[PDB]
């Protein structure tokens, strides 16, 4: 139940990297479905951190994008890959 | 001001 948290590369503040790690927390716990995860994620970091994010969650990806300076993370929660950035 | 960033799953 209990995934461990694991900050793989960060481009934000420590309050928002402790925020995403639980709203990710929180997101696991409600859904099972890694789209309906990501979409939760990108929502709240709409609301609590103004838009446009993006949300991407699964086992096996790679990936490059373009993001705001202070506004990137890449993280573990558990298996699971989170990757979650402003961009527009 | 933007970044460009690698991502990869183990
Ligand atoms: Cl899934």
């Amino acid at each position: 139940c209990d995934r461990k948290a694991v900050i793989k590369n960060a481009d934000m503040s420590e309050e928002m990297q402790q925020d995403s790690v639980e709203c990710a927390t929180q997101a696991l716990e409600k859904y099972n479905i890694e789209k309906d995860i990501a979409a939760h994620i990108k929502k709240e970091f709409d609301k609590k951190y103004n838009p446009t994010w993006h949300c991407i969650v699964g086992r096996n990806f790679g990936s490059y994008v373009t993001h705001e300076t202070k506004h990137f993370i890449y993280f573990y929660l558990g298996q699971v890959a989170i990757l979650l950035f402003k961009s527009g | 001001p933007t970044k460009d960033s690698y991502t990869l799953t183990e």
